[PDB]
C-alpha cells in the first residue's frame, strides 16, 4: 500500500493506549491482591507507559507547532 | 423581499374564496388566513388558522356534512394547517364549526345513539310511539396514564433463571458445616404502557317507559327488560342502571 | 464523569486501605485488653464489593441544618465493611487473640500497599496534567 | 473547599464561559486596547455577581460529551456581541461611501494593496458612533441582555434551534439599508453637484473634472457633512435600538420555540 | 479503545485543526469568496471583514450545516453517550453525513483528477472514495462554484456601470468619472430589491440543492 | 375524538347487516330485527414481554463456563467450591396493540311469528346469530333473542 | 426568487383544471396544491397536500371507484403527494374522503372471499340459491416484534463443546485428595428475528344455511359440513368456529 | 433556468400522449409527469410518479396486458419512473391502477393456480363439468431471520482437535501423585444465515366435489383422492387438509 | 471527610478545570484565527 | 442562606489557626507546671495541629496554581 | 406560627437513631437522636 | 401540614437498620436507625 499517515498515526496512538492499559490492568491486579505480579514489575511498567505518553506528547507538540507555522505564512 | 409574500397570501385568500363560493348553496364566502409572517426572528411557526364567513343561498342552510366538506377543502388547500383551526361562520353568527363544552355535545350524542337504538329494537314489540326512553351517560374525560412493570416471581428455583451462580460448600468431621451460595438471576419482565382513551363511558342510567296495549304480561315485560339491558350494552361493573315501567300514556 | 470512572478504582482501593489501616491500629491499641478478639477484613472481596455496589456505609446520622447556632452533633458511624475475626494461635487465658507478630506484619504490609496506591494515583494524575499542558 | 465545593465550582464555569464569549466578541468590550487581563477579570468578576441564583449542574466529561454544552454558551455569546457590531458596520459603510463620492477613493477605483480610505472618513463616523453607543447605557444593555439569556436559555439539552441563524444572517441586511438611510442626503446632494459640473462640459469639453470637479466636490462634501453631522445622533438611536430588538426578539424567540 | 492517554490528545489536536481544516472542509469557503466578490462590486469594502463579513459567513454556514450537524448528533451524541458505541463506529457514523454533504457538492471530475494523481486503483462506489481524495476535490469544486456565483453577482453591477457610463458619455458628458456616479446607483439596485436577503437565500438554496 | 362514535356505528351496522343476511331466509325479509352495541377499546396500547426460559435443570442448562474445585482429606475434611457462568434463552416480544378493537358486543334479536317458532326452531336461529356475531366467550359477548309478533 | 414557483403552482393547478374536464361527469374542477417549504431548520418535513372541488354531470351519479380514480389522478399527477392528502368535494359539499377505517373494508374483502368460496363449493350439491353463508373474521392488526435466542443445552458432556480445560488431579496416601477443574464451552445457538404480519386472521366464525330440496339426508349434511370446514380453512387451534343448518327459505 | 426542464416535461407530455394515441383503442392521453425534487432532506426520496387518463376509442376496453404495455411505456419513456408508480384511468372511472391487500391478491392467485391444476387433471377422468374444487391457502408474510451457529462436539478425545496441551504427571513412592492437564481445543462449526421468504404457503385446505357417472366405485374414488393429494403438493407436516366427495349436481 | 478523599477531590477538580480552560483556549484561538483572515 | 466560598476559606483558616492556638496554649500550660495536662496528650495535639497546618499550605499552593492558570485563558 | 411537637403522639419524625445498651451492677445506656418535621404557617 | 408518624403502624420507611443482641448476668444491646417519609400538604 502506501505510508498512510492517518493509519500509521492511528496505530501509534493505539500502541500508546494499549501500553497504558496493560500497565493499568497489572496495577489493578496487584492492588486487588492477585498472586504472581511483583511490585517492581508494576512500577517499571507504569514508568514505561509514562515515558511512552511523554514521547507522544512531545511529538504532538512539535507537529502542532509545525502545522501552525506552515498555515500562517502569507501567500 | 417582503411584500410579495403578503400579496401572494392575499391572492390565495381570493382563490380559496372563489372555490368555496362556487359550490351551489353559496353566493359569497370570504376568508382570512392566519399564518406566521416575515419578522425575520420568528422560527417556530405556530399552527395556522383560517376564518371563513359565508353568505349562503337564501332559503337554504348548509348541513354538517358539507360544513365538514368545505372545512377539509380549505384545510387541504393550505399546507401545514389542522382543519380544526379553520373556523366557519354563517352569514349571521351560528358557528357551524365546533372549534370546554364539546364534551356536553359528545355525551348527548352517546345518549342519542343509545336511546335511538332502544327505540329501534322495541318498536316491533309495543309499537311506534308506545315506548319512550332517555339515557344518562357518565363520560370520563381525564387524561389517564399508565405504565405497568409486572415481573415474574422467581422464588421457585424450578422456574428461576440463573445467569451466574457460585456455590461454595465446606465441612469437617464435631461437625463444622459451611455453605456459601451466590446467585445472579435473569428475570422475566413485562412493560405495558396503557393510555386510556378520553371520553369513555364509565356509567349509564336508562329509564324506559312503555305504553299499554291494559298492562302487558309479566313475561313480555321481563323480556323487554332483558332486551333493553342488552341494547344498553349493560355492564354491572360500570355501575350501569336500568329501570323499566309500564302505564297508560297520554 | 469519565475522569472519576478511570481514577475510581485506585481511589476506592486507597480509601479501603485506610479503613483497614485503622482496623489494624485498633487491633494494636487493644493489644493487652482482656477478651478483645482481634478483627480484620478481606481486602480483595471487599474491594470487589465496593466497586460493584458503592460505599453504602452503614450507621450514621447527623443533626439537621436549621438557622445557625444549633450545635451540630453526629452519631457513631462505621463503614459497611463486615469485620472478620482473625483465627488465633496461642490461647492466652484472657481471650485477647491479638498476636503482635501477625498484627504487626499486617500493619507493615498495609502501610506499604497504601503507599503503592498513593504512587499509582499520583502517576495517573500527573499523566492527566501532562496531557493538558 | 473540597469537591464538596470543587464540583460546586462547576457553578461558575459555564456562566463564566458565556460572559467571556460575549466580552471577547462585543463591540466595546472586545477592543484590542484593553489589556487581556482586564477583559478576563471582568468576565470572572461579572459571573461572580451573577453565579448565585443560577441553578446549574452539569459535568466536564473526560473526552467531553458535554462539549456540545460549551458550544452552546459560546454560541449565545457570539449571538449577543457580534450582532451589535452591525450598528457600527452601517456607519462604517455610510461614511465610507461618502468618501467614495468626493474624491478620496479613486485609488480604490481603477487598480490595489493600499486602500487608504478606511483611515479617512469611515473612522470619523465609526468612532463618533462608538461614543454615541457608550453614552447611554451603551456598555450595559448588552450585559443585561446576557443575564436575560441566562434566565431564558440557561443550560439545556436543546440549546439552539435551526431557522434562527438566518435571523442574524439576513439581519444585515439592515447594514446596507441603514448605511444608505444615513448617507442618502449627502449622496444625493453630491450627485447633483457632479451632474451639474458635468453639464458644464456641454458648454466646453475642456472643463476637465480632474481640474475643475474634484476641488469643488471636496469642499462641498466637507462643508456638507459638517452641516449634516448632527443627523447621526438620532440615527444611532435607531441604529442600536432596532438591533437590540432583534437580539431581544431572538432571545425571547428561542424559549417559546424550544 | 483509548485510555485516558490519547483521548484528550486527539481531542485537543482536533480542536487545533478546527479553524483551518474543519472550516474549509464544509462551507465558509464558497460563502466567503462570494461575499468578497460582492464587496468588489459596489466599490470599496464598506463592510469590515474582520468585524462583520466573516461573522456573517460564520452564521450562514451554521445555518447551512444545521441538517448535517443534526444527523451527526442523532447518529453519535445519543449512542456515544455512555453506551454501546465507542469511537470506532462513532467515527464512521459521524463521518457519513459530512461525507455525503461534501460528495453532493463535488464536481464529478475533480475526484477523477485527484484519484488519477493519487495512484488510487479502482474506486468501487461513491462511498468508496476516501477523505484523502475527497478533501482537495471538494475544495476545488467549491472554488469553481464560488467563482460562478461571483460572476452572476457581477453581471447586474457591470450592466449598471456600462449603462451609466453610456448615458453620461452620450449626453455629452465628455470625461466625467462614471464610477462615482455609478456607486450610489449600485447601492440603489442593491437595496430596493432587498438584495441581501436574496443573496443569502440563493446561496443557502444552491449550497445543497 | 367523536369519530370513535362513527367507527363504532360502522362496526355495529356491519354486524347488524350480517345478522339480517343470515337470518332473513329462515324467517323472511321483515320478520326479524337486530341491533348491536360495541365497546371499542380506543386506548393506545404498547407491550413488551421478555420471557427467559428457566435453566433450573442441568439436563437443560446451557453453560458458558464452569470452574469446579473438589478437595477432601481423611477427621474427614471435605471442601467443594464451584462456579458456573450459565447462558440463557431469551424471548422479547414487542406487541404494540392496534387501536380500536372490540372488547365487548351485546346483541338483541327479535323474531316475528309465522304463532311462535318451536323450541328447535329457536335454538338453531340463536346459535346462528351467535355464530355470525363472532361471539367470543372470552370477550364477554352477550346475546338475547326473543320471539313475538311485530306491530 | 419566489414569484416563479408560485407561478408554477398556478400553472399546474390550471393544467389539472384544464385537462380534468375530459372525464365525462366533470365540468369544473378547481384544485390547490400545498407544499409548505423546502426547509433548513427542521427534519420533520410536514407533508404537502392537495384539495379539489368538482362539479358533476347532471343526471349522472359517481361511483367510489371514480372517486379513487380522480384521487390517484391528482396524487400521481403531482408526486410528493400520498392520496390521503387529496380531498375531493362534490359540486355541493359531499366529502368524498374521510381524511384508521380501511380495516373494516379489508375485513369485508377477506370475508367476501371466503364466503364466495363456500358458496361456489356448496352450490352444485344443493343448487344455485338453496344455500347461504356469512363469515365473521377477527383480524389482528397489531404490530408484532419478536426475537428468539434458543440455545442448545450442553448438559451432556458427550454432546458438549469445549474450547479450553484446565484439569488438575492430585492425591496423597491418611488420604488427601484434590481435583480442580475449569471448562470454557462453545454453544450452539439459534437467533430468529420474527416480525409478525399485520392483519392476519386470528379467528373465523362461519354460519351456513341450506334450503330444503324436505330435509336433506344426514350424511349429505355431514359431507357439506366437511366441505365448508375444508374451504373455510378451518383450524382447530385458532378457535375457528362453524355452524350449519338446513331449513326452507321464503 | 428551471423553466427549461419545466418545458422539457411539458413537451414530453405531448410526445408521450401522441405515442399512446397511436394504438388503436386510444383517442387522447392526459398525462402528467410528477418529478417532486431530488431532495436530500430525507433518506427516502419518494420515487417520482406519473398519471395518465386515456380517452380510448369508443366501444373498446383496454386489456390488462395492454394496460401493462402502456404503463411500462410511460415508465420507460420517462427516467425516474418505476412501472408500479404509474397511475392509469379511463375517460370515465375505471381505476386500472391497482398498485396491504396485495396479500389477498397473491393468495387468490396461488389458490387459482392450484385449483386450476386440480380441475385440469381431474376433468379427463370424470368429464369436463363433473368436478368442482376450491382452495384456501394460509400464507406467511412475516419477515423472518435465522442464524444457526452449530458447533461440532469434541467431547470424544478420538475426534477432538487440539491447538496446545500442557501435561504434567508426577509421583513419589505415601504415594504422592499429581496429574495436571491443560488443553486448548479448537472446534468445528457451522453458521447459517437463513432469511426466509415472504409469501410461502403453510397450509392448503382443499375441498373437491365430483358429479355422479350414479356414484363412482370405491377404487376409482380413492385414486381420484390420491391424485388430488398428489397435485396439491400435500404435505403432512404442513397440516394440509384435503376432502373429496361425490354426489349428483343440480 | 477522608483526607485521601479530600486530596483526590482536589486533584480531580484541578484537572477538570485545566481541561476546560485548555478547551476554551483552543476554541478562542480558532475563532480569532478565523476572524483574522482576509476577505 | 448562602455559602460564599470566600467565607468557606475564611472558616478553614479560622479552624487551622484555632487548632494551632489550642495546641500552643496546651504546651504553654504544661510547661508552666499546671497539673492535669499529660505529655503524650500535648505531643499528640501538636502532631495533629502540624498536619492541619500542612493541609492549609497544600490548599494554598493548589489555589494559587489554579488562579495562575485561570488568568492564562486568552480573551 | 408553628406547631408544638413536644408530644410524640403528634410529633412527625424524619429520622430517629436509637441505641439501647445495658448489662445486668446494672450498667445502662440509651441514646436517642431525632430529626423532626415541623408544621408551619406563614401569614404575610 | 405534616402528618404525624408517631405510630409505626401508620408510618412509612425508606430505610431501617436494626441491631438486636443479647447474651446470657445478661448483656443486651439494641440499635435502630430509621429514615421516614412524611405525608405533606402545602396550601398557599
Amino acid at each position: 500500500s502506501t505510508v498512510s499517515f492517518a493509519g500509521q498515526l492511528h496505530a501509534a496512538l493505539d500502541r500508546i493506549s494499549d501500553r497504558q492499559a496493560a500497565a493499568r490492568v497489572q496495577a489493578e491486579k496487584f492492588t486487588l491482591g492477585e498472586p504472581g505480579i511483583a511490585l517492581n514489575d508494576v512500577m517499571a511498567d507504569m514508568q514505561k507507559a509514562s515515558v511512552s505518553m511523554q514521547m507522544g506528547i512531545q511529538v504532538r507538540n512539535k507537529l502542532v507547532a509545525a502545522y501552525q507555522e506552515v498555515m500562517s505564512m502569507q501567500v | 423581499q417582503f411584500s410579495e409574500q403578503v400579496n401572494y397570501q392575499r391572492a390565495l385568500e381570493g382563490e380559496l374564496a372563489r372555490t368555496i363560493e362556487t359550490l351551489g348553496p353559496v353566493k359569497s364566502a370570504r376568508v382570512h388566513l392566519a399564518m406566521p409572517k416575515p419578522s425575520l426572528f420568528v422560527r417556530e411557526q405556530k399552527s395556522p388558522s383560517a376564518s371563513v364567513t359565508v353568505t349562503l343561498e337564501p332559503g337554504r342552510a348548509l348541513d354538517e356534512g358539507q360544513i365538514s366538506a368545505v372545512v377539509h377543502l380549505v384545510s387541504s388547500a393550505v399546507a401545514g394547517l389542522p382543519p380544526g383551526n379553520v373556523t366557519l361562520v354563517d352569514q349571521s353568527g351560528h358557528l357551524l364549526t365546533q372549534s370546554n363544552d364539546a364534551q356536553l355535545k359528545f355525551a348527548n350524542d352517546v345518549e342519542s345513539r343509545i336511546q335511538r337504538r332502544i327505540e329501534a329494537i322495541l318498536s316491533p314489540i309495543v309499537g311506534n310511539g308506545n315506548v319512550h326512553a332517555q339515557v344518562t351517560a357518565q363520560l370520563d374525560f381525564a387524561n389517564k396514564e399508565q405504565t405497568e412493570e409486572h415481573y415474574s416471581p422467581n422464588g421457585d428455583a424450578s422456574k428461576a433463571t440463573l445467569r451466574s451462580r457460585q456455590l461454595n460448600i465446606s465441612e469437617q468431621v464435631p461437625r463444622s458445616t459451611q455453605r456459601n451460595e451466590t446467585s445472579n438471576y435473569e428475570v422475566d419482565r413485562t412493560i405495558r404502557h396503557t393510555k386510556m382513551n378520553v371520553g369513555d363511558i364509565e356509567r349509564l342510567s336508562v329509564a324506559v317507559v312503555v305504553n299499554y296495549k291494559l298492562p302487558l304480561t309479566a313475561d313480555q315485560m321481563k323480556q323487554i327488560e332483558d332486551l333493553t339491558r342488552e341494547a344498553m350494552g349493560f355492564s354491572d361493573k360500570r355501575g350501569d342502571t336500568l329501570n323499566v315501567v309500564n302505564s297508560p300514556f297520554s | 464523569d469519565r475522569l472519576d470512572a478511570a481514577l475510581r478504582f485506585q481511589q476506592e482501593a486507597l480509601n479501603l486501605r485506610a479503613q483497614r489501616q485503622e482496623i489494624l491500629a485498633a487491633n494494636i491499641a487493644n493489644a493487652d485488653t482482656p477478651g478483645y478478639q482481634a478483627r480484620d477484613i478481606d481486602f480483595a472481596s471487599e474491594l470487589k464489593k465496593v466497586m460493584v455496589r458503592g460505599r453504602e456505609e452503614t450507621g450514621g446520622v447527623a443533626l439537621t441544618l436549621t438557622s445557625s447556632h444549633h450545635i451540630p452533633a453526629q452519631a457513631v458511624s462505621s463503614p459497611a465493611v463486615d469485620l472478620l475475626y482473625r483465627v488465633p494461635d496461642q490461647p492466652s487465658l484472657d481471650g485477647n487473640t491479638v498476636d503482635m507478630d501477625r498484627e504487626r506484619t499486617q500493619f507493615a504490609d498495609n502501610s506499604l500497599k497504601y503507599q503503592m496506591g498513593l504512587t499509582v494515583l499520583g502517576s495517573q494524575l500527573k499523566g492527566m496534567m501532562n496531557v493538558l499542558q | 473547599t473540597s469537591e464538596q465545593w470543587l464540583y460546586w465550582l462547576h457553578l461558575y464555569f459555564w456562566p463564566l464561559l458565556r460572559v467571556l464569549a460575549l466580552i471577547s466578541t462585543a463591540p466595546i468590550l472586545s477592543e484590542r486596547a484593553i489589556p487581556k487581563r482586564v477583559k478576563l477579570g471582568l468576565g470572572i468578576m461579572i459571573t461572580l455577581v451573577i453565579a448565585p441564583s443560577l441553578p446549574a449542574n452539569d459535568t466536564p466529561l473526560f473526552s467531553i460529551a458535554a462539549l456540545w454544552l460549551a458550544m452552546q454558551q459560546i454560541l449565545i455569546g457570539i449571538a449577543l456581541g457580534f450582532t451589535m457590531q452591525f450598528a457600527f458596520a452601517a456607519v462604517r459603510t455610510a461614511g465610507e461611501f461618502i468618501g467614495l463620492q468626493m474624491g478620496l477613493s479613486f485609488a480604490t477605483f481603477v487598480d490595489p494593496g493600499s486602500h487608504l480610505n478606511m483611515p479617512v472618513l469611515a473612522r470619523i463616523m465609526d468612532m463618533l458612533a462608538m461614543l454615541l453607543f457608550l453614552t447611554f447605557n451603551g456598555h450595559l444593555w448588552l450585559i443585561s441582555l446576557l443575564v436575560d439569556t441566562f434566565h431564558t436559555l440557561p443550560i439545556g439539552s436543546n440549546p439552539v434551534n435551526s431557522n434562527a441563524f438566518m435571523a442574524l444572517a439576513r439581519a444585515g441586511g439592515l447594514i446596507f439599508l441603514n448605511g444608505l438611510m444615513l448617507a442618502l442626503p449627502v449622496i444625493t446632494l453630491l450627485l447633483t453637484l457632479n451632474l451639474a459640473l458635468g453639464l458644464l462640459n456641454r458648454m466646453a469639453p475642456q472643463l476637465s473634472i480632474f481640474v475643475i470637479g474634484f476641488p469643488l466636490t471636496l469642499t462641498v462634501g466637507i462643508m456638507l457633512m459638517a452641516a449634516l453631522m448632527p443627523l447621526i445622533a438620532p440615527f444611532c438611536e435607531h441604529l442600536f435600538s432596532e438591533i437590540f430588538n432583534l437580539l431581544a426578539d431572538i432571545v425571547s424567540e428561542m424559549p417559546i420555540n424550544n | 479503545s483509548w485510555s485516558l492517554s490519547v483521548q484528550t490528545l486527539v481531542f485537543i489536536t482536533s480542536l487545533t485543526f478546527l479553524p483551518a481544516i474543519l472550516l474549509m472542509m464544509t462551507s465558509f469557503t464558497r460563502i466567503i469568496i462570494v461575499f468578497g466578490l460582492l464587496r468588489n462590486a459596489l466599490g470599496t469594502p464598506s463592510a469590515p471583514p474582520n468585524q462583520v463579513l466573516l461573522g456573517l459567513a460564520l452564521f450562514l454556514t451554521f445555518f447551512i450545516m444545521s441538517p448535517v450537524i443534526d444527523k451527526i448528533y442523532v447518529d453519535a451524541y445519543q449512542p456515544f453517550s455512555e453506551q454501546k458505541i465507542s469511537m470506532q463506529e462513532a467515527l464512521d457514523k459521524g463521518a457519513q453525513p459530512l461525507r455525503a454533504f461534501m460528495l453532493r457538492q463535488t464536481r464529478e471530475a475533480d475526484l477523477a483528477l485527484f484519484a488519477r494523481l493519487a495512484n488510487s486503483g479502482p474506486l468501487q462506489g461513491p462511498e468508496a472514495v476516501p477523505m484523502r481524495i475527497l478533501l482537495p476535490a471538494y475544495v476545488t469544486s467549491e472554488l469553481k462554484t464560488a467563482f460562478q456565483i461571483g460572476f452572476t453577482i457581477f453581471i447586474p453591477f457591470l450592466i449598471i456601470d456600462l449603462v451609466i457610463a453610456s448615458v453620461l458619455m452620450a449626453l455629452g458628458m465628455m470625461m466625467v468619472p462614471p464610477a462615482t456616479i455609478a456607486l450610489p446607483f449600485k447601492l440603489m439596485l442593491f437595496v430596493l430589491v432587498d438584495g441581501w436577503q436574496l443573496l443569502m437565500g440563493s446561496l443557502a438554496q444552491s449550497f445543497y440543492s
